[PDB]
């Protein structure tokens, strides 16, 4: 109720570091609006180490969507047969990408 | 209606006429050119002032030129 | 010189402004060492920091000593700049030499871009700074 | 302020630029 | 004078307005070898016939692009003309039989300048006469 | 002028008057503009060549 | 005097637009 | 030409204006 | 094909609503109207001239009709530093009672508009005291105003018809109007002033019943025949003079006293007779230079193709070639109309910049609204002048400039190196934009900052050297007028400086607008008048010198001045005419007025409420323009009506969102283009055709969208209407509001 959400610290440079308000919670940045924190609490983090873990592990995910991408064009590219597959793409992406994450999520 | 005179720079590569939409322009015989013929615009009631004309022509300055005139129920391009 | 100048060092409104003076950097006496540098200038009554651009020697540091510094920095860029697209019109290539960069070529012009005041007198002085007037092309009159 | 009748005398008076308005535009026309 | 059926599915908005009954409309006929489905000049999707098609076309500009459609079909037989409210049909194109980009002897130049286009005299010249500077 | 000569253009509604362009060749007729010359720089079209009168040429080279 | 107002903007604003319009709509397409 | 009116004439302004900053830095009062 | 419009056969055969619109934008251009020639233009056009004069004495009898009738002129005569001026009487149906009670206001009976012309000050400084004057001037205006619809009806009949040869009778016209127009009108002014506006100001009642009896001066004409002069000099107004009134009078109809009368606070009457004396009799000799029907005085034509000087052959006047010139301008009437759009849009500027600071009216000074209002419309009036004479140089380009006939002269050079001087233009332009900029952002950023010390601050060292020259003592320089020792303060041989003591008093004195002091705030927005200037002229110029063509489009000239484009070929030319030029040239000229008037405001402001500090410290960084002259001065404006009540600044607060609405409403035309338009025309003529009852009536004119240069002209008008009434809203509710 009364520390503002702040995620981002501006560096001491030509007088910018008057950006770095007081936030609360002993600490100085500019105020984000952007309901991480409020994502965060929902999910129920609680440390800065689950944050860690959970970044690093986007880092992965980042990396292997990149491989994908190069290895599904430069690699092993699908012909045009699989792309028009609308009924099992439609199967998939409700069952599993909407379906399973909604009950995964409510795990 | 819109006036389109074509200059002794033409070269009859016919693009001008191929370009237009309503049939104003069609190639003529003529001594002027290595082609053997030049752009004329017979049908210039029937020109919009469009200029794909101008646009088609290859020479440096254009060869064909569009002079936008008196609006008529055919230049303004108009169905009703 | 004039509408109520005075030296920084005297005006009470700079000293009152230099008491709450920010820190720009993350050198805690940033605020202060501001103010220290800036009490040589001429000061208005709010106690800014007033230039004088007349070229009086005394406030050489003003305006004149940037001036020199600029001027010497934005011909070598500009000559640097000149230097290189005469070079590359020179080879086959031009227009392509031009999106993508031809290093071996570029960089010692750059390297030798401190001399360009010597290049611009001698350059003048030849009649090879400048194209006639009959040989760029021109708008029908 | 100024009388009726000086408001009245204007209008009237005004009649003849009016008029001379009128010919001038007409003849301009032509 | 102009045979051919109208082509199926050639109903839309997008067809003759009081113009055709009041000022001019115009037709165009081609002869198919197929039936087969074309995009009509203002929008939907026709069929023409095999043998002679009759389209009637609110604007020139309209026969020009249906014509050079029906060239992508491989058709060059097609004839557009114009029909006055007194129901005076008039062939307009192609003009003497023969495609306007192709030369065809008996032609004269119109509009012809016998000069480059720098070579037009100044405004100021033709200035409070009747002619144009491209004259 | 011939192939290969460069020559600077006099035509004043020329996009290259007063620039240099190589002739690509003469036409050896009667016709009023023989002279084919083709030029580095495009003009705002994106063509590099015109075909020229021989009085509105200057062979430089 | 002033009355003048009640009878002259009234005129000027209805009156004389009303008028001219109808002049000029009957010139403009006269034939 | 060796530009010896036109020279003159920009001499004589940049003269005009080396007078007025005489005045302007109290040189001639 | 209908008979309107009469002037266009191409138009008369128009089936659209094109017809309608284009003859509106083409009924005064007479050179464009069908089978016009040279004399029959002269002649239409000379009788024109006399229907315009007509209308402006028309307008100018309005004025004092409305204030002898509605106004408050002889309450305001009493106490002008207090009492409003009335301009006229509102007559509104729609108004509601507590409207009608906002309204009623400087001691009217009924709702009136407070007058911000500064009508009232000009007539009162010239001696009119009554309404019944005010009444007799109205009445005169409008038998002067009949006078020239008459003379303009008569020189149309045959036998008055004037002759070509007599229209470009140029130095016979120059004499005449040099002397007689500008010489003899300054005398005759003189004269009022001396006999009426001098008496009235020392409290004596001249008038048309008593001006032969009473003589101006005691001594009555007989010094002047004699030649001792000096005695209308003699005894002047004293510094305790009361206007209107005996008390501290003096008996000089001739004063060269310098500065202001300290009362009014505006020029001494004295002064101003003097000056219109000396003024009519320069210009009576000016008239009598060149040769008409007497063998003596100059040629132009003769000065212009001279090439000898004094035996030592050259190139022409100044050694330059003028051959060509004097036809060139005599021939062309865009080349004149042109030119004299130039002089009078300077002199335009030139007044807007001298009546502030130098006012000539009795207490206007102290009226900050009218100072304020007649500031901003002059300054306006002057950029419309300004952008008029490049365009008029732009179509004198297209349509009359023959290159034949100015062969070698300087217009040829000029069009030779025209490159060289566009491009120049674009570097002052961008050279000056970049920098400002720069500075006011490098300032509004170490603001932002919490560091303002760190802006970068330029004195206006050179202007304050001016302020110094003209004697202003503030800034400690000691040169020429501020320097008692200079022999430009003393007049070193003769001591004739009679100006100066009374000049140095008004300038030293910060209680006027005299050479305001100046200091970084002004040195940054002086640049940013600079720049604006430079790339209205850019815009103008470069429109100018491509109007015959440019490599993109060599055969311009063909094409004329106004034209859409030259279609999508050649990669695009979308507003290549020199028309368009025009158009863009308009939105830098009303940008730059903004900047000027902005500025003029903001300034003044500070200086009516005491608080020159806030512009000088605030004026540095565009954020204390955007807050304190925007944000701040926007408070009193937009509350002229609100859910509370209304109060008499309803009407501006309602013109002031009118003008935001009028210029938003420009965009659509500026930026949505002609054919989205004509394709949606097209299916509401469809719906029309297609309705059941509606389709009974039919247009006589076809429905098309306006025309790619039309909807320019519409959209740029709707721009223009917007930016003017906003502004005049919130400089005049903003000002009236605070006094
Ligand atoms: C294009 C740029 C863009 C950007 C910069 C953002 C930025 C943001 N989004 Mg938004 N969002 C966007 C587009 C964007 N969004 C679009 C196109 C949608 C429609 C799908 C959404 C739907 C959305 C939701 C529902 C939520 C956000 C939230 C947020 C905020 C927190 C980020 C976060 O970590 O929450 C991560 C997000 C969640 C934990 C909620 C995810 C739940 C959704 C329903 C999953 C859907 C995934 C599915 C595969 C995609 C839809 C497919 C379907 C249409 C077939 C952040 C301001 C969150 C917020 O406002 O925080 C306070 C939030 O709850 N966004
Ligand atoms: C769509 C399904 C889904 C999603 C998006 C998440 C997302 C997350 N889980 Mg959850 N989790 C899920 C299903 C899911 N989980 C299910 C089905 C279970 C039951 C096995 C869990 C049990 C679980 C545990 C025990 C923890 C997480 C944690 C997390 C968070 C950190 C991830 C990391 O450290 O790398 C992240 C918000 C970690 C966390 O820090 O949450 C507060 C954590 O410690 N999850
Ligand atoms: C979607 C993924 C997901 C996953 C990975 C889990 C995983 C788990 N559940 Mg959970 N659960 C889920 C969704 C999920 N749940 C949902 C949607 C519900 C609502 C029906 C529940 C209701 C539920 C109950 C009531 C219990 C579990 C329990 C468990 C644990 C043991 C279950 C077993 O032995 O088989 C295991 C950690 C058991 C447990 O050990 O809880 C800690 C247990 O008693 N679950
Ligand atoms: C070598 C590069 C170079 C040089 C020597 C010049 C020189 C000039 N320019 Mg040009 N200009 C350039 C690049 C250059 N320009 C580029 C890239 C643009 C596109 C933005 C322009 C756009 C431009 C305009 C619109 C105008 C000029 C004008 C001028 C003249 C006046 C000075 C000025 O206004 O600066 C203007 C500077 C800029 C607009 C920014 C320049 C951008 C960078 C810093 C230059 C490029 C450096 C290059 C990348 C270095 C590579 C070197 C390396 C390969 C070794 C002067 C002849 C003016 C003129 O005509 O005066 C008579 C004028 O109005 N220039
Ligand atoms: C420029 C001058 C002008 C004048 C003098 C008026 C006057 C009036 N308008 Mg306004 N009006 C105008 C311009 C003008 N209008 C414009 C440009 C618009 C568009 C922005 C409007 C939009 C507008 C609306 C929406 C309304 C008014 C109304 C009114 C009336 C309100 C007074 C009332 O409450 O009594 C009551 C008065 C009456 C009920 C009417 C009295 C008799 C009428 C005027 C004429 C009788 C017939 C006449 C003898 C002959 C034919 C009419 C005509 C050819 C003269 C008043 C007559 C209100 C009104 O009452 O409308 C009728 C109303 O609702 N006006
Ligand atoms: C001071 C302003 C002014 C003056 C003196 C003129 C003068 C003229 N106009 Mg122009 N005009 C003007 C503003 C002006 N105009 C404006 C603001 C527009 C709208 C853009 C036009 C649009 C226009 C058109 C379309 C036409 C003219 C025409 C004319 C000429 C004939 C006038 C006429 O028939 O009116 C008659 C007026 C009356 C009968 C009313 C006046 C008397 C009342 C009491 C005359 C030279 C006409 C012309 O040249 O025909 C050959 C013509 O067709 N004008
Ligand atoms: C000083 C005298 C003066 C004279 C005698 C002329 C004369 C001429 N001008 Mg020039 N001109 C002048 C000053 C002058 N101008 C100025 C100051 C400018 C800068 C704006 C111009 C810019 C200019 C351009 C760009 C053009 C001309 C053109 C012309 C010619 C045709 C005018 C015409 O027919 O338009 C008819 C009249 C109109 C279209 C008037 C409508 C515009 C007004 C201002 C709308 C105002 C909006 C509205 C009424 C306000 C509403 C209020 C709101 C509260 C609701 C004519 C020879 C044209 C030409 O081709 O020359 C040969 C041309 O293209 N003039
Ligand atoms: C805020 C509005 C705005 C601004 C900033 C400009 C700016 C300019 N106009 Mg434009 N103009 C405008 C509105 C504006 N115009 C409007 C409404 C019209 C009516 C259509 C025009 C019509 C017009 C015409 C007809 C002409 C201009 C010209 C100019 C240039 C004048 C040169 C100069 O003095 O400045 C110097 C340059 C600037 C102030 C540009 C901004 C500099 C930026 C901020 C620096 C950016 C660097 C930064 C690191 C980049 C960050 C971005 C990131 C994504 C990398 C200048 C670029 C003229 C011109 O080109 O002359 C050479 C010209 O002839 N304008
Ligand atoms: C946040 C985030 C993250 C993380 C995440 C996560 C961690 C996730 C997970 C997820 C998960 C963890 C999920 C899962 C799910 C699961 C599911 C979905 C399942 C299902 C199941 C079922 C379906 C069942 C069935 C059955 C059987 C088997 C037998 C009996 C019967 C029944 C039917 C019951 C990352 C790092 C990436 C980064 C970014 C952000
Ligand atoms: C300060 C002073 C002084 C001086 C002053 C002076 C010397 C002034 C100047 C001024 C000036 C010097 C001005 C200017 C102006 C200008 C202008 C403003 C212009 C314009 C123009 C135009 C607009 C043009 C047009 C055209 C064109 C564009 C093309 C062709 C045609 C024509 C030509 C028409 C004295 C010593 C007395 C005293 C003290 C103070
Ligand atoms: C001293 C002073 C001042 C004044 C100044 C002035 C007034 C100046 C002038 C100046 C001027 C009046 C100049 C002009 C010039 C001209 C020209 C004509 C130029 C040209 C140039 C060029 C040609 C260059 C080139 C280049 C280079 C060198 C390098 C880079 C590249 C380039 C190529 C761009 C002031 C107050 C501000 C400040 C203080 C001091």
């Amino acid at each position: 109720l009364n520390v503002r959400p702040s995620a981002q610290v501006v560096w001491p440079i030509v007088g910018q570091d008057i950006l770095n308000g007081d936030v609360g919670g002993g600490f100085h940045g500019i105020q984000i609006t952007s309901g991480l924190f409020q994502v965060w609490r929902g999910w129920g983090i609680t440390n800065s180490f689950q944050l860690y873990c959970t970044a690093i592990g986007g880092l992965v995910l980042a990396g292997l969507f990149l491989f994908a991408g190069w290895f599904h064009y430069h690699k092993r590219a699908p012909k045009l047969e699989w792309f028009q597959n609308v009924e099992s793409m439609l199967n998939h992406h409700l069952q599993v990408l909407l379906g399973c994450g909604s009950l995964g999520w409510a795990g | 209606s819109h006036t389109v005179k074509i200059y002794d720079t033409c070269i009859g590569c016919t693009q001008c006429v191929r370009a237009c939409p309503t049939d104003v322009l069609e190639m003529v015989p003529w001594d002027g050119c290595k082609a053997a013929q030049v752009a004329s615009s017979p049908r210039t009631e029937d020109c919009v002032g469009c200029k794909r004309c101008e646009t088609a022509c290859p020479t440096d300055f254009l060869s064909i030129r569009v002079y936008l005139g008196a609006e008529t129920t055919r230049s303004m391009g108009l169905a009703y | 010189l004039g509408a109520d100048l005075t030296p920084c060092a005297e005006n009470p409104a700079f000293q009152a402004l230099a008491k709450n003076a920010r820190n720009t950097t993350a050198d805690p006496q940033s605020g202060q060492k501001r103010f220290e540098r800036y009490s040589q200038a001429l000061c208005g009554p709010e106690g800014y920091p007033h230039l004088i651009v007349d070229g009086r020697l005394d406030r050489a540091g003003d305006f004149l000593i940037p001036s020199i510094l600029f001027l010497y920095i934005a011909g070598w860029i500009g000559w640097v700049g000149r230097a290189y697209l005469q070079a590359i019109k020179k080879d086959s290539d031009t227009e392509q030499k031009e999106i993508q960069l031809d290093l071996g070529i570029a960089l010692p012009i750059i390297a030798t871009g401190f001399a360009w005041p010597a290049a611009a007198v001698k350059e003048l002085l030849s009649g090879e700074l400048t194209a006639k007037d009959s040989e760029i092309t021109v708008s029908p009159r | 302020s100024i009388s009726d009748t000086q408001v009245y005398i204007a209008l009237v008076v005004a009649l003849i630029p009016g008029l001379l308005a009128w010919r001038l535009a007409t003849e301009l026309y032509k | 004078t102009l045979s051919g059926k109208t082509p199926l599915f050639a109903g839309s908005t997008g067809g003759l307005l009081t113009k055709a009954v009041e000022e001019e409309k115009y037709a165009i006929t081609w002869t198919s070898p197929k039936a087969q489905v074309f995009e009509l000049p203002t929008g939907g999707a026709a069929t023409m016939h095999e043998g002679e098609n009759l389209l009637y076309i609110a604007r020139k500009e309209y026969g020009i692009a249906l014509g050079g459609q029906l060239r992508k079909f491989k058709i060059t037989n097609y004839k557009i003309y114009r029909i006055l409210p007194s129901g005076e049909t008039t062939f307009i194109h192609p003009a003497d039989g023969v495609f306007p980009e192709k030369v065809n002897a008996g032609r004269e130049k119109v509009r012809f300048n016998a000069r480059s286009i720098g070579e037009n005299p100044n405004p100021s010249q033709v200035k409070f006469s009747g002619k144009a500077t491209y004259d | 002028v011939q192939r290969g000569s460069k020559v600077r253009i006099l035509r004043p509604e020329s996009y290259w008057f007063q620039d240099v362009g190589t002739v690509a060749s003469v036409d050896q007729s009667g016709i009023k503009y023989p002279v084919i010359v083709r030029f580095d720089k495009v003009n705002y079209a994106g063509i590099n060549t015109n075909n020229f009168a021989v009085d509105e040429l200057i062979e430089v080279e | 005097a002033s009355f003048l107002s009640s009878i002259f903007v009234p005129v000027i604003g209805w009156v004389v637009p009303i008028a001219t319009f109808s002049f000029l709509f009957l010139y403009i397409e006269r034939e | 030409p060796p530009y010896t009116f036109r020279t003159g004439w920009a001499l004589l302004l940049l003269a005009v204006n080396f007078l007025v900053a005489a005045y302007y830095f109290h040189i001639i009062q | 094909a209908t008979k309107f419009p009469k002037f266009s056969q191409d138009l008369a055969q128009d089936p659209t609503t094109r017809r309608i619109w284009y003859a509106m934008a083409m009924g005064n251009d007479f050179e464009s109207h069908d089978g016009m020639t040279e004399e029959n233009l002269y002649q239409k056009i000379f009788a024109t001239h006399f229907g315009h004069l007509a209308i402006i004495f028309l307008w100018a009898s309005s004025l004092l009709f409305h204030v002898a009738w509605q106004g408050n002129f002889e309450q305001w005569i009493k106490d002008p530093l207090h009492v409003r001026p009335i301009a006229h009487a509102i007559w509104d149906p729609h108004f509601g009672k507590p409207a009608i009670e906002a309204f009623t206001q400087a001691g009217a009976n009924g709702p009136v508009n407070i007058a911000y012309s500064g009508v009232y000050h000009w007539w009162y400084t010239i001696g009119m005291r009554t309404n019944t004057e005010l009444y007799t001037g109205s009445v005169f205006l409008l038998l002067f105003a009949s006078l020239f619809l008459f003379a303009g009806w008569l020189h149309l009949q045959p036998k008055f018809r004037p002759s070509l040869a007599w229209f470009k009778s140029a130095e016979s016209r120059l004499n005449h109007h040099l002397a007689g127009l500008f010489g003899v009108s300054s005398l005759a002014w003189a004269g009022h002033l001396i006999h009426v506006a001098i008496p009235e100001s020392r409290g004596q009642h001249v008038g048309w019943d008593n001006f032969l009896s009473t003589a101006p001066h005691p001594a009555g004409l007989q010094p002047f025949f004699t030649g001792n002069w000096g005695v209308y000099a003699q005894n002047p107004d004293t510094a305790g003079h009361i206007f209107s009134t005996s008390q501290g009078a003096g008996t000089a109809i001739l004063t060269f006293l310098g500065g202001f009368h300290p009362q009014t606070e505006s020029l001494w009457l004295t002064d101003m007779a003097h000056h219109h004396l000396a003024i009519a009799v320069l210009f009576i000799v000016a008239g009598h230079m060149y040769r008409t029907n007497f063998g003596i005085g100059h040629s132009i034509k003769e000065m212009m193709n001279a090439k000898t000087f004094f035996g030592k052959p050259v190139e022409g006047p100044f050694n330059m070639p003028h051959q060509g010139i004097y036809d060139t301008y005599n021939n062309s009437l865009h080349f004149q109309l042109g030119w004299h759009l130039a002089c009078l849009g300077v002199v335009t500027s030139w007044v807007a910049q001298h009546m502030y600071s130098l006012p000539s009216y009795a207490f206007i000074a102290k009226d900050y609204t009218t100072q304020a209002a007649l500031y901003t419309h002059h300054q306006y009036i002057a950029i419309f002048l300004m952008v008029g004479a490049f365009a008029h140089g732009a179509i004198f380009l297209v349509r009359d400039y023959d290159p034949e006939q100015n062969k070698g002269n300087v217009l040829e050079r000029v069009l030779q190196h025209k490159e060289a001087i566009i491009s120049h233009l674009s570097w002052v332009s961008l050279f000056l934009g970049f920098h400002t900029l720069g500075l006011y952002v490098h300032n509004d950023v170490v603001v932002a900052f919490g560091t303002p010390e760190k802006q970068i601050l330029i004195e206006p060292v050179f202007a304050q050297f001016i302020q110094a020259a003209h004697g202003k003592v503030l800034y400690g320089l000691d040169t020429l007028l501020s320097n008692p020792d200079s022999v430009a303060y003393t007049a070193y041989p003769n001591y004739a400086n009679v100006w100066l003591p009374g000049w140095l008093d008004a300038i030293n004195s910060g209680t006027n607008s005299l050479f305001l002091t100046i200091g970084p705030g002004d040195f940054l927005v002086h640049h940013a008048i600079a720049l604006g200037l430079h790339t209205t002229t850019l815009i103008l110029v470069k429109g100018a010198l491509d109007a015959r063509g440019s490599k993109l489009m060599p055969d311009k000239k063909d094409f004329g001045y106004a034209f859409p484009c030259d279609g999508p070929g050649r990669g695009g030319t979308c507003d290549i005419s020199a028309w368009d030029s025009f158009y863009l040239s308009l939105f830098w000229a009303l940008n730059t007025v903004g900047w000027v008037t902005f500025y003029w405001h903001w300034k003044h402001l500070g200086i009516w409420q005491g608080n020159v500090a806030q512009f000088n410290e605030n004026s540095t960084y565009l954020m204390g323009w955007f807050r304190d002259y925007l944000w701040a001065n926007s408070a009193q404006l937009i509350n002229g009506y609100n859910p509370y009540g209304v109060n008499n600044l309803s009407v501006w607060a309602w013109m002031f969102l009118f003008g935001h609405l009028v210029w938003a409403t420009g965009f659509m035309f500026l930026i949505s283009w002609r054919g989205y338009w004509q394709e949606l025309i097209e299916t509401l003529v469809w719906a029309h055709e297609r309705t059941p009852i509606a389709n009974l009536v039919r247009w006589k004119d076809k429905p098309v969208a306006l025309s790619i240069v039309q909807a320019r002209v519409v959209g740029l008008a709707h721009f223009t209407v917007g930016y003017v009434l906003t502004y005049a809203a919130f400089l005049i509710a903003s000002t009236a509001g605070k006094f």
